């Protein structure tokens, strides 16, 4: 816990590390898409289009 | 975040007009009465080392299980956690008592708590009964006619109360 | 997210991580002191809906004639119309920001993006100021004394956003 | 990133083999006719307020429910965020045309942009018709005959025009 | 020290813009409060010899063994600076009630409290109850809202030894 | 990969703003530069199997034992791929030249070189002279103003094995 | 992490108890083998480059597809990444016969490595293919009689193996 | 945990390299003092109760308030919550003995130690008193080197608590 | 940072040569004395918290203006650092005593320490007192034979003794 | 430069806290295997020039080419030179053999040695199967365990140059 911190950023944190293994590669098959485009300006609801 | 002023606002201007004067009332009663405010706030805050430690006294006595070997608050580092986590959350019911709205609470405080400690294992429920046991250590040092002029303040105990039950049952 | 005496407070010892010591609930009880000269200044100002905002719409003209004819902006009902829509928006938001006793709502909602959105549409901060300084005089009419001396504060944060 | 160039290449190199006579004759044809494409990108960057300025009156001149009070563009905050993605969409299509591969504006512009306006609320048809404005404006100023030397630019037309309609299918 | 103008212009000097209308509005309230919190500290100026020796009476009632031998309360010097570091506290705690901030506070006791804690073995129970006590003669000397701004100053340096 | 249109575009991009007049500039520069490259790529792969062949047998000239038993060079399989390795280095210098940037060299061979050339014990020095025998075969191969760019490319490849 | 000391510690603090006589017996022993897991760990430290390079040269003999234009493996940028991977899981692999203990596989080794690689089009199956040749590297330079006094140490190259298997298997 | 071992493979990992001959041999003196660690930690745990029950009457006998009734020590809740509280403390120390470090100790007690202390007004002195008192008694128990290796985590605690 | 073998080593290097017999010897003498070595460092480490107590009353019973307001240690954070400070200059010391080589605390920290302690008008000669009545209290400690097999240790005394007066003039 | 020792105060100074047990135990380790790598330094030292000359021959043998006029290894100032390099090789296992640590050896030969060996195009292998003949007769001019800690040694400065 960082001072100051909201409750999410926490669980944004998780959603970014991806482990010890893990990287910011952006040699994906997917292209380095953003994780937290949702979390952030909807961060406790869910939605779907 | 908002307080009442800032939410009245907001309603005021997503209809598009200006303040009403019977909202104008409501805000002028509330800041007629924002006196007791301050004083329930500094409640609180003088009086929060007690709040924390009753309330972990009469959890960790309700329940061994956390404090027990092998326990959620036992290695004497996720009790500190403990500790601070009550701290936290009696902070933000301060803040969202001083503010007049719980955006605060809700907002910057506990849209993750349940999965932050779904995530660490840790039991909400139990984080719950913490936030209740705080309540209920809190509203007698609230309610203290000792050194403070003597008045009535049942809206602002309803008004912890309901910070109070919003934290708890947002965590569970 | 706007900012106010309470929310300044807040956020100040939320980001320190502790407990309103006794400058933040000084501070509030300022703002809770203050808030019936502000809060009946907004009433007065909004009492005075129509006159202010016609009467500034009739000042920029004033000032600015050239506005009016055609080949320029203030040609036309759509555009005069909603020059005194714009002119309602600035005195509500200036409403606003006396209730909420804090520049948060006039920063918030115009003073943020101001200036490219008067660029990228052609619309002169002038014609904005000598509005608001006509509100400014009429509000020296309507409000006596410390309401007057407030709405004239904000009035003049407007007027020093827009210059 | 890339370009028409590096798009071969890539090709090519995924199929491990030099690049084709054919294939060099396309590339040199885009080289040598490239000159009408800097014209092009000039008159997207020189006029770019005029564009962004005409698309914004006629979009706000026939959806008012966008700066309405809550419509999503009321206060100048939003005005403003409105303004600058269409200024930014622009830019890419700009950056898009100069190169002649729409990569960079398909990683850069719009690999999270309908989510992001989604998780926003706002409504992505109408950014696609802003940009579906932008286009016709701008085609208002690519075949301008002005200050460049006459001369054939249908295929630079064509190509403008599905870097703006990939944007727009791309938001929608 | 962090005194409420003090804060004001710190707050201010960070960023760009000048002393809005919040700043002045909290300078304004400050110099209000400031004349009741000067009166206030006047009235705790008149009774040092008292608070302080009622104070150290209390601590060593409710703490028997501190007075006994072969304990660190047990000594003349002891008690004398017993006396001088409750006169240190009732002064700084003037200087908080004069200052309308805590900036005194923070400044010249609560930093580095702790650590001299550890390393002198001082407990902080006995500067708590002769706080305690204070509080309570500032119950009787003390007034209205003097006593609500000097025991707010009071309960803060408790909240610090806490 | 880093060109003249690419690199002009991310400069152009990373700075938030439109392409300006050296951007432009830049990017007709090279456009105009194309020509000649693009002859030099066509002329070196038509004539890319007898450029292979004198690499290689330039390789096993300057290093005679490579091709002794024992040690890198003797097998068929590794003459094989060693044509192999010269093909792709004459590969990505066309691509590069067709690009007019140092892009595909810089990304299919530059980047990751010196690691896999350590971990197969590859001595750098057979590929730096085959491309010197490349080099030279170019002055009679190609003439002129592509000449040069093919040199310079070449070049590239030559100073990033060394 | 944990070595096996940590790991029996962990046990038995979940059981709220000392270490039984039984543990101790244990791990007393593992400490008087420690000489020979310092020996075993010294020779995957010492011959990891000819443990990387042999079981390269075997993997692309094997499978070729790997090093073909279009493979996963094709320029030198990811096969400095073969390579890089190869040394890592070695690495991570003498950590854990060093500790005793597959704590530091699970943790930092294999953490997200399944991911990374699913994300990334890796063939996984090349890669256990890959940690397999290198299990039948690394047991000849750890069965060398040469330069260490003999002894019977089947124990290290059993826990070797079954650390090859463990990060094979959590890959492919 | 922070083992020799683990502290070792940490070391190496940070800077990513393998294993060189310093940390195999810090890790050969770890392994090779770990027989007198674990004939230490054999000692300390058969002779557990005797330990502990010592340990909390020098607490009372060096803190005679501590029995008197209406606070915090008195009740034979508070009784044999101290009696698990030193029986924390030595399995923690036998727990660094047996790891060779002080893992076990940092990783539960030390770490988060003083603010659960203030939080439940828990005296370190009394703490302090019993770990002197088990460095007594363990100074009987052990002789050589084991008492040497016990002697310096039950000082490590102290000093932690001081 | 260096020691005493690394001082042979740099020594050997700059003049070309291999080490020589005569320093070989004298580092076998410190090899084998470095057990006696070892319990005075852990002697040092051990007592340390009551050494630093120790010498902190003695300073401030020799020394009286610094509880005086206006004295440098009036204030309590002041007198705060002070405490950590001595800390500090103690544990340089042990590390100094492990190495052998006084360098270790001068190098690091004594060339900025002056100039510090020039500017903040500190009395330096005190803290050289401070540093004087540390040596005192820590050789105390040292000379405790209890806890230890008996031996001979006026070499190492020395060392701390001559260690501590160089820390004290470079601070005087 | 780096020893256990330096890297114990190293590793406790980094973390601002005195020099506990771990890092005593790694010193200690250390302080034990002292004499046997001292006993295998002075026995290198006393066969300086029988092992410069032998790897010089074993380099010879397994690179004629390298004798040859036009290579690197012609003229009799290039074979002082392979005598010079050889020597500053073992000089430096003696001094990490007396260090007890990889340290003289990482920060003189190891300290950008990829860059210089590629500047001058000097062979690693060169060097690589000159330490291994080294290993070969240390084989037989040395016993016990300082066999292994000198093999150990020698195999880190090969590892280091491959
Ligand atoms: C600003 C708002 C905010 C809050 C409220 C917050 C809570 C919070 N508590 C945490 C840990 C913790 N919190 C607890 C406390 C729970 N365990 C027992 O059940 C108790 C009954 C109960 C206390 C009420 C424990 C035990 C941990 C450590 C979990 C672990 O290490 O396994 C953590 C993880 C970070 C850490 O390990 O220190 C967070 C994020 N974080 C925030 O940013
Ligand atoms: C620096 C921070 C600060 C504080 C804390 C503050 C409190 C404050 N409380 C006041 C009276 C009061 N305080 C209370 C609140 C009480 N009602 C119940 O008895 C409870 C015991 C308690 C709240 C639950 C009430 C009701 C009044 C009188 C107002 C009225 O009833 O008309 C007053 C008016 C004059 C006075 O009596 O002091 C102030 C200024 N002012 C400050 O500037
Ligand atoms: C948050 C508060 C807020 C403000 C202040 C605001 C200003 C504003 N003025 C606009 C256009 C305009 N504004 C004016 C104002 C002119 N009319 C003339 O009678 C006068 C001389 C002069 C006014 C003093 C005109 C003519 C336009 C139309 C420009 C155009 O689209 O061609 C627009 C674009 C929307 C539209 O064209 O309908 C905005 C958003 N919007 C807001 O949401
Ligand atoms: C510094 C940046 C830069 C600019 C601005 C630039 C413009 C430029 N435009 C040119 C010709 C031209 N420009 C155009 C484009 C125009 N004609 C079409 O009808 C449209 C009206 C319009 C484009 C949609 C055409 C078609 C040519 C002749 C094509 C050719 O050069 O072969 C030429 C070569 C002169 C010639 O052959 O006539 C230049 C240098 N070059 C640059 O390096
Ligand atoms: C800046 C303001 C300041 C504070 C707050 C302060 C606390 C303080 N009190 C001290 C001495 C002391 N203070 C006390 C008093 C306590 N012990 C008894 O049990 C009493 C019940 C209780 C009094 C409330 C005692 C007994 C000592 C003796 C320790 C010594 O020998 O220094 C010391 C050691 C140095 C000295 O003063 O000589 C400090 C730092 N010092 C300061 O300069
Ligand atoms: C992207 C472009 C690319 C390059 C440049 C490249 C070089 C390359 N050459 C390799 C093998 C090799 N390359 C050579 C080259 C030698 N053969 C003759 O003897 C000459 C003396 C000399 C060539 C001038 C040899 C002998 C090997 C086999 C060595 C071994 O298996 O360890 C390998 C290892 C994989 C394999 O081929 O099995 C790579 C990665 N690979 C690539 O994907
Ligand atoms: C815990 C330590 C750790 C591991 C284990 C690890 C694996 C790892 N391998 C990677 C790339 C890679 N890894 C491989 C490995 C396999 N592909 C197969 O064909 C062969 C068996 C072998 C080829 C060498 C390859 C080929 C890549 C390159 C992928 C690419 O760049 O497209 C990447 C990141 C891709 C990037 O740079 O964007 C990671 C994180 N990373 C770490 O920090
Ligand atoms: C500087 C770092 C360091 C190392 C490397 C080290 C290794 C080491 N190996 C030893 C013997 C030994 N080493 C081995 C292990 C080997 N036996 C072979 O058969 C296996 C292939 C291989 C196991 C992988 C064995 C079996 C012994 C005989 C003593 C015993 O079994 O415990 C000994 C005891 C002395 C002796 O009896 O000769 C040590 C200290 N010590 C250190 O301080
Ligand atoms: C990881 C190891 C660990 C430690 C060290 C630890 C200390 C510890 N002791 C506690 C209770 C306690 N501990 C004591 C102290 C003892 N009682 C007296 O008889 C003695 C004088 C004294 C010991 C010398 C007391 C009095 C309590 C109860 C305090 C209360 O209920 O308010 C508690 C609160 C839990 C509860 O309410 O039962 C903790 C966390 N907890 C741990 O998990
Ligand atoms: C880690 C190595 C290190 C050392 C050694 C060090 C010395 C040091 N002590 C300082 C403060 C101080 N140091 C002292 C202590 C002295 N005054 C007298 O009372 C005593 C005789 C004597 C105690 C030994 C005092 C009183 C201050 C307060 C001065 C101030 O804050 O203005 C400062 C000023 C800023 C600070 O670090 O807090 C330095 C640089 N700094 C370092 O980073
Ligand atoms: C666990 C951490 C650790 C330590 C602390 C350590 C030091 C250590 N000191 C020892 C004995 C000793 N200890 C001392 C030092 C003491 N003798 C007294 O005279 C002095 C006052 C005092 C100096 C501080 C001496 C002199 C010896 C005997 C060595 C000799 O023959 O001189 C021994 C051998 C036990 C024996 O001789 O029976 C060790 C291993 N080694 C370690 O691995």
């Amino acid at each position: 816990y960082q001072t100051g911190q909201s409750a999410q950023g926490f669980n944004r944190l998780l959603d970014l590390y991806g482990g010890w293994a893990g990287s910011d590669t952006d040699r994906n098959q997917s292209g380095q898409v953003a994780r937290l485009t949702n979390s952030l300006v909807r961060p406790g609801q869910v939605v779907e289009p | 975040m908002n307080d009442v002023f800032t939410r009245a606002i907001a309603q005021a201007d997503l209809k598009g007009s200006f303040l009403l004067e019977s909202d104008l009332d409501k805000l002028a009663s509330f800041a007629k009465e924002g006196v007791k405010r301050l004083d329930a706030v500094a409640a609180l805050t003088n009086n929060a080392p007690a709040i924390i430690s009753d309330a972990a006294h009469k959890l960790f006595a309700e329940q061994q299980e956390l404090i027990q070997p092998g326990g959620n608050a036992y290695p004497h580092r996720r009790m500190a956690a403990c500790l601070r986590d009550m701290e936290i959350i009696l902070r933000y019911v301060s803040y969202a008592l001083l503010a007049g709205d719980a955006s605060v609470l809700d907002d910057r405080c506990l849209n993750g708590l349940r999965e932050t400690y779904n995530a660490l294992g840790t039991p909400t429920q139990s984080v719950a009964r913490a936030v209740q046991l705080m309540k209920d250590a809190a509203m007698v040092h609230l309610k203290s006619t000792a050194n403070v002029t003597v008045g009535d303040c049942s809206s602002l105990y309803s008004e912890a109360a309901t910070y109070f039950d919003k934290a708890a049952a947002s965590i569970a | 997210m706007s900012r106010t005496v309470i929310t300044e407070v807040i956020a100040t010892a939320d980001s320190q991580g502790r407990f309103l010591n006794s400058t933040e609930l000084q501070a509030a009880f300022g703002r809770f002191e203050r808030a019936v000269p502000a809060i009946e200044a907004a009433r007065a100002l909004t009492k005075n809906q129509d006159a202010l905002v016609k009467g500034a719409v009739q000042a920029v003209f004033k000032k600015f004639p050239y506005v009016t004819q055609p080949g320029e902006k203030g040609y036309g009902d759509s555009n005069q119309a909603k020059c005194a829509r714009d002119i309602g928006y600035y005195l509500r938001f200036i409403t606003y920001s006396l209730v909420a006793s804090g520049t948060g709502p006039l920063d918030d909602y115009v003073i943020a993006g101001l200036r490219e959105v008067n660029r990228a549409f052609n619309l002169n901060p002038l014609w904005y100021i000598e509005a608001l300084n006509y509100i400014k005089g009429e509000t020296g009419k309507l409000l006596s004394g410390q309401s007057k001396t407030e709405a004239l504060l904000y009035i003049d944060h407007a007027i020093n956003a827009l210059s």
